[PDB]
């Protein structure tokens, strides 16, 4: 588990320095940053659920023999399987834009993530058309401009789409 | 590694739920600090260096032996004394690590990690490095709420000492 | 050798579903586990929350640790189910509850630290206590750790815990490593003036202080013995027809 | 001791006195060393009741004679159970400070219970004195004589 | 149960260690949140019964057949509008509970703990509680950043509901 | 179970089944503006807490001597370790129980089962709570600190610390 | 520990270490020949085992209400879910007795340690059996009532269902 | 997965014995009924196109705003309809298939697994596949003794629905 | 202990579920069976004194050294061959019991448990007894599917034996 602020101790551990001048006028801007961050995550675990299941009204109509009989998504449990961890990668890109760094993503869902999707049996492929549908929703309800005031989150929303690249591409 | 954000998400993960409020609270506690805790990094670093030999001669005042004893383990020749300012300009280093993440965390696993082994082989008394310590968090200079948060994490230093 | 005869299993909280998992409290234990690894915090917190179920945190110290079972972990090599094994089987661990216990509370105490459950009644204790002596100790860990309950609950790759404790004391402080029956023999008891006080007007010491003679230096071999008398005949006297009784010859 | 106070207050008009008060608080006072007692009685339940019993038939052999009502296992079985109820109201009324728990469960219509049971009273009666007697001798000493008050209030409300 | 002050404790109690300035900074934020979080509580509480009778008569208007259909657990007859507004009633107490804890916790132990198991033998469908709460959320008049917080709370019911 | 002052004021509200009132929000915003004052003063007990244990134990052992003489229970050195370890963690949910305000977290751990051990082991139970007052006179001494600090009116905030250790001894004797 | 119609008359002809009557085997005759009809029965309340402990669940709730006010135990959800959660596990267990045609495996489970673990909560035992009661007045409703069935006296077996269900409100209340 | 000639096996494995003449039993006792199980699968089969649409448009009746609300879940335009006779049509499958198995494992593997999780995600009642199933059970025209034994696997996907 | 009956509610107790359909279909298949094991119990019960002494004779036969070499084990005197009566003797109990039971659960519990243990310790070949009870399958003159009945009971005591 690492963060912004951590991250910029390990590696200046590993060179054995003080810590500069900028880096630190860095860390104040990530400060300064903050606030929206909060705000980003905050609006992204309320709408959490709805999220997932918008995003299954498309992973399966688009790919329709997977709930069909013979598909990997076809019986219940296994229909369940595939809302069980949907949502763990909601769970764990949250935490990535809350620490800010996508170090506690990668032991998780793109750890052994590939490797049990090919012993399994479940298409790989089939994972990363819908999370790009998550991204899709997920920055959608990120940028509104409804109760929330004014302000410039375009850090947040690219490197928000960052993640769940980085989510799409070690199950790809 | 131990940091008020990453233990957010260490709370949240081993339940295997989502981010709730209850660890969205305590992101923010941390950057609202953080805006004094940056305060004292700037104070300790641009003060480094009358900090590290006013400690390494300071240790010597209180301790005259260990410029006399002749042992690797003392500092009786600037072989040790090259080794002095080494050691306790380390210190330094790792108390502004923790100042900027906010957490324990770095001095949790850089420093105090596997001290009661290290200072039982070398036979280095852990009282010389409390003492360097002591004359850190009253000599730097600092004031304000930025005064009290420094001084936090170098009597953190001296309680995992002793 | 010869299987486990049957015990009764009593009602306990852990026997029961509890559904869900983002409905327990925050008072569930951290359920760590050697497939997180992201840090060498969650690995140090590994080893050390695995020394808490074994040595009741105190003991840990510097000596007890088994410093190469921990080189062993980081790598990978064995297992956190193996490595409890590596804890509970080692004479670190003998000393300092094995030897000291007996064969009916050494089933209590190692149930709630391997398996964090109590035992349910005194007969489990009874049943499990015959596996410990014919199989050794070791043997009869290994029997605890290869049971299905074990992997079932926790599985291969997770530090126990007391399950389902919702309303009740924590293992490591409501049992300690001896009790009261073997106090005398590992602890000081005997030498400590505040203990003697209380035992000098203890029922026992009366049985004590007495001098020879008296039957109630007996009376705990009066109750022992048993064999009460019959009652008297329920039949009338008067009947008893005691000039026709008499037999000649 | 509350609900015989507050009763008292209530068959008058006013409210609870300040000698009352001052009851109210030393029973509270008093009342852990009262839940030590009931330690000591609960777990010396065994060994009380046989005891007592025991001495009662060395006193009085009338029951356990063949014409007595307690002639038989059967019958000494159920005298024995009667010892422990009423040591279970004794522990009940230590505890309680009032004598209302042990009257109007044990105490308010036994004459003409044993009567129509055809046991004697006063055999009965003698049994509690065993048990006060044993009672008095496992206790500390005016711990006692708190136990064997109450114990006395039961025999003479027995006779 | 599940509070930012509770969470830094029993983090900090199964590590076996003190208190950090790590768990600290948690207990800190929610000061500056809890300033506005108490806010939305009075927000609500006095403006309850305009809430609930507002709610439980919207949701008649959404699922007309619920006052029509004769059964045990459809709200035909008084009997269930009675039991109406005290389910309702009940969710904004608890919401209201969970504002001032500052935290899920209470969200998390009175209400959303075992609820599939409840629905699904009543049949009480949770489409229709889900649709008194997004009118709770957009007719309770508050404004700012306590607008904020009320409507975090009231949006993680619903996806506990779904 | 983990309680708060924040907590428990919702626990019997919920009890009552009632919305909270006006003079309990007035008195949950007292605490805000206390909990500041607070957090500076419970740094100082953890940042001198392990200065306090040492100091505890020049005075816990030398008003009893024959403790850790041959024969006492804290007498060979994992039997004194072992005391240390449980002394800090007296202070470990102290520390915890002026955070969350409320002595329900401390019931728990320090004063659930404590009694009962106590006399398992064979250990003096009263001489604890000896020493677990000179822990109290100590760590009121630091937190009462005119060093560092704009002075605040905490008095009755040191209240409330004070009787947790109260509370911490009468459990144990 | 599990026992049988069938492997209970062995083990106490076990312990007398004789050789089986042919009147116990008479007994057991008329066991296989009443076997047929103790299926049915246990297949009727399965199937309407979902059904009966929610139409409990209409009269043990609303019979004692506070219950469920706030204030009871069943007051909470999690709570409100306890009591569907081992309501049916009084029914797991008497089917199970009903399917052994004996209550020895009843009395481990059901009746063991459960009067036990009803004051360590702070439940109402009594509270249960005023429900376990509207239980069995359902079951063998359900059981006794036959649709699309060849009629035969089932009162044997209706009179000792209903005395599992008396053997699991003594040993709770 | 669960049948009775399974059941005796892994009873049989777990303890590491041979099949004694108990686990032999087991499966006699399938025989008998499998004779009569055989017999409800072909009348199951053969009616059941009259089946499907028997069910779906009696559970348009009970619940008529279900085709009128305009949801993605409810089945309001046709595309609900044509999702509506492949979920009603996929029921009536495995209960022909837990039919011919004598257990209820192909209905506890296909059917009844992780079924509350996906009609709390999707917001379909329970209430409505409970009500085709008591259409189906009367109106199957089946007699006899395999009239019970298709009415037992009904029932059975009743209480695991509520 | 080990009965088709209690094999169907041991495995349906470890799973926390009610009795299916198909722990009910080994319970149905031993009234069948258990139909004609009574048959091979009364067949056993009343010819039970010609086939112990038919038995214990049979084997002297066999092995005649057992009537002849004078050690406690062996059945030299009269008192063996009163404890030979005696333990064939049991041997017809304990397969009358596992008859009626319908399993091999009192043939289990009570004869074959720890009897490699047993027939070590007292030096009794295990020859011996097998050679009895090859006697006793061929000599009970029972016929039909109940012959069949007593045959499998008995020869599971042989390969228990080897
Ligand atoms: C200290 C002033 C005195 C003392 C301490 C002492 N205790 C032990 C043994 C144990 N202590 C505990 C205590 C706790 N367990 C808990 O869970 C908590 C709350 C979180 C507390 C306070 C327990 C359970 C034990 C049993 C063993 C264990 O460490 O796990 C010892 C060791 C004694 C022995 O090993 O026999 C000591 C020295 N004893 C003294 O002499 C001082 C008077
Ligand atoms: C008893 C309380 C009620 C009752 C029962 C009853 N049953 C029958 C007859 C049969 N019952 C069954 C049941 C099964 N046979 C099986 O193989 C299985 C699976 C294990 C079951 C569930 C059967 C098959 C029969 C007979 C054969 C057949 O039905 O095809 C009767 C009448 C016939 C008989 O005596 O067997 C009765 C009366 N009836 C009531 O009214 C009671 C309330
Ligand atoms: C649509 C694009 C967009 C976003 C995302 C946005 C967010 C946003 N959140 C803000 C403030 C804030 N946002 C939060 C949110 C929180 N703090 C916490 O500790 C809680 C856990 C959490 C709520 C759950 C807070 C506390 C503030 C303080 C300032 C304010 O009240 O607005 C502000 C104030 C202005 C600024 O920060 O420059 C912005 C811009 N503004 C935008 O234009
Ligand atoms: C990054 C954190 C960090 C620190 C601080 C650290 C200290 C450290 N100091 C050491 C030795 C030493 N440390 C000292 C320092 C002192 N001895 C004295 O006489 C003085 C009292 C005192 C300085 C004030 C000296 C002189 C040596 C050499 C001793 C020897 O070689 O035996 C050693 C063992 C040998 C070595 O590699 O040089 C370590 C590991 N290591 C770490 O990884
Ligand atoms: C197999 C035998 C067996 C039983 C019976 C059993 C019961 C049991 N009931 C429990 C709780 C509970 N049980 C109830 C039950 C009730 N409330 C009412 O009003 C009703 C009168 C009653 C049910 C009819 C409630 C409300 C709780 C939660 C109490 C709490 O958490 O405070 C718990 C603690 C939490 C859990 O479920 O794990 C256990 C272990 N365990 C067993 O192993
Ligand atoms: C808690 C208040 C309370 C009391 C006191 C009580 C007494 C009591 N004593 C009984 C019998 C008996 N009681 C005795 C008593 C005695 N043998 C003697 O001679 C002695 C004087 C005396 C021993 C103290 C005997 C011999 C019987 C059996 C008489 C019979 O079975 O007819 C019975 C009828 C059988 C039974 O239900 O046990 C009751 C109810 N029940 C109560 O609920
Ligand atoms: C403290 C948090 C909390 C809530 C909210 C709660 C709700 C709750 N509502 C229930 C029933 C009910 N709930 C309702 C409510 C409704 N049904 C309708 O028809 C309307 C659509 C809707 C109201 C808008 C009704 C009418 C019943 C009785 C149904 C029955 O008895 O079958 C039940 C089961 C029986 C009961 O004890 O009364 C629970 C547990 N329980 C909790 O512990
Ligand atoms: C969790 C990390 C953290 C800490 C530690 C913290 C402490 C803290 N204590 C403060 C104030 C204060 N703290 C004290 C405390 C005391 N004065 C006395 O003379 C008494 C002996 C003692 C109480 C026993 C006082 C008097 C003030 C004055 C300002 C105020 O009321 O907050 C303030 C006000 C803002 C500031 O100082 O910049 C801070 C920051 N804030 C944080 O974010
Ligand atoms: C092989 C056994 C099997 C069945 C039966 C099954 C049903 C099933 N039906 C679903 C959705 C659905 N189910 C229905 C059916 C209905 N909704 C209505 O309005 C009507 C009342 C009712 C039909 C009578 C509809 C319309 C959807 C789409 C809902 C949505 O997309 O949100 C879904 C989730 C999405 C999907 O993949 O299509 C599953 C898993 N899955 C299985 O594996
Ligand atoms: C209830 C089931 C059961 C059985 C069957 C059983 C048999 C059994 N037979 C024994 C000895 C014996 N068994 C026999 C029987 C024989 N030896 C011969 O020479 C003949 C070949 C053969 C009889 C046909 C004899 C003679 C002894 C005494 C041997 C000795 O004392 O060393 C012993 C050891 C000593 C004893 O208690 O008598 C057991 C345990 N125990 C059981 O619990």
């Amino acid at each position: 588990t690492l963060d912004v602020f951590t991250k910029v101790v390990s590696q200046a551990d590993s060179r054995g320095e003080f810590l500069s001048n900028e880096q630190l006028d860095a860390l104040a801007n990530v400060v300064k940053e903050g606030n929206k961050r909060l705000d980003v995550v905050n609006r992204i675990t309320s709408n959490a659920s709805a999220i997932v299941t918008n995003a299954a009204r498309a992973l399966f109509e688009e790919q329709p023999q997977l709930i069909a009989p013979g598909g990997n998504a076809y019986t219940n449990r296994r229909m369940a399987a595939c809302l069980r961890d949907m949502e763990i990668i909601l769970r764990y890109v949250t935490y990535a834009i809350l620490a800010g760094d996508a170090s506690v993503l990668d032991d998780r869902c793109l750890n052994g993530l590939r490797e049990t999707y090919q012993a399994l049996g479940t298409p790989g492929s089939s994972v990363a058309v819908g999370v790009q549908k998550m991204k899709d929703a997920a920055v959608g309800i990120a940028n509104d401009p409804n109760g929330i005031t004014k302000g410039d989150c375009s850090q947040l929303i690219s490197e928000v789409a960052s993640y769940f690249d980085r989510a799409a591409a070690a199950v790809g | 590694v131990k940091t008020p954000i990453t233990e957010a998400i260490a709370a949240a993960d081993t339940q295997g739920r989502f981010l709730g409020n209850t660890e969205l609270q305590s992101a923010r506690g941390r950057y609202e600090r953080a805006a004094a805790s940056l305060e004292a990094a700037r104070g300790l670093t641009s003060n480094a260096q009358r900090l590290i030999d006013g400690a390494t001669q300071a240790v010597y005042q209180k301790f005259p032996y260990t410029t006399q004893t002749p042992g690797p383990q003392f500092a009786a020749d600037s072989r040790g004394k090259s080794k002095c300012a080494r050691d306790v300009g380390h210190y330094l280093r790792i108390i502004t690590y923790s100042l900027v993440a906010g957490g324990t965390g770095p001095l949790d696993e850089y420093l105090i990690a596997g001290l009661a082994e290290i200072n039982s082989t070398f036979d280095l008394s852990p009282s010389w490095y409390v003492e360097a310590l002591k004359h850190i968090k009253a000599n730097h200079g600092l004031s304000g709420q930025a005064a009290n948060e420094a001084n936090t994490y170098i009597d953190y230093a001296i309680n995992a000492l002793s | 050798a010869l299987p486990l005869l049957q015990y009764k299993p009593s009602s306990q909280n852990h026997r029961v579903t509890s559904f869900g998992a983002a409905d327990q409290n925050e008072d569930t234990p951290y359920i760590y586990r050697i497939e997180d690894v992201s840090s060498y915090t969650d690995i140090q917190n590994i080893i050390w929350a695995s020394y808490r179920q074994v040595f009741s945190e105190h003991e840990i110290l510097k000596f007890n640790r088994q410093k190469t079972l921990e080189s062993q972990v980081k790598n990978g090599s064995i297992s956190v189910r193996d490595f409890i094994r590596g804890l509970a089987k080692s004479e670190a661990f003998y000393r300092l509850v094995v030897s000291v216990n007996n064969n009916y509370r050494l089933v209590d105490i190692t149930l709630k630290r391997l398996l964090g459950r109590s035992s349910y009644n005194k007969d489990e204790q009874i049943a499990w206590s015959i596996v410990i002596g014919t199989k050794g100790f070791s043997g009869f860990v290994d029997a605890l750790i290869d049971s299905e309950e074990y992997t079932k609950n926790f599985g291969e790759n997770i530090v126990p815990y007391q399950r389902k404790r919702m309303e009740g004391r924590p293992h490591n402080l409501v049992t300690p490593r001896y009790g009261e029956d073997f106090q005398e023999k590992a602890g000081t008891v005997q030498t400590d003036w505040r203990f003697t006080l209380d035992k000098f007007y203890s029922r026992k010491s009366q049985e004590k202080q007495l001098r020879e003679g008296d039957p109630r230096k007996f009376a705990d071999l009066a109750a022992s013995v048993g064999n009460q008398g019959n009652y008297a005949q329920r039949i009338s006297a008067f009947d008893i027809d005691y000039l026709n009784a008499v037999p000649n010859r | 001791i509350v609900t015989k106070s507050i009763v008292n207050a209530d068959a008058e008009a006013r409210y609870l006195s300040p000698g009352e008060l001052d009851r109210i608080k030393s029973f509270v006072a008093g009342g852990q060393q009262r839940l030590r007692i009931a330690q000591a009685l609960t777990d010396n339940r065994e060994r009380l009741v046989k005891q007592a019993g025991d001495q009662l038939f060395q006193k009085r052999p009338d029951v356990v004679s063949p014409g007595g009502n307690a002639y038989g296992q059967e019958m000494t079985a159920t005298c024995l159970r009667d010892l422990d109820y009423y040591l279970r109201l004794v522990t009940y009324g230590i505890v309680a400070g009032d004598v209302t728990p042990i009257e109007e469960i044990g105490v308010i219509g036994v004459r003409e219970m044993y009567k129509s049971l055809g046991t004697p009273i006063e055999a009965v009666g003698e049994g509690v004195r065993a048990l006060k007697n044993a009672a008095s001798t496992l206790l500390s000493a005016e711990d006692a004589a708190e136990a064997g008050s109450y114990f006395d209030y039961v025999v003479g409300a027995l006779q």
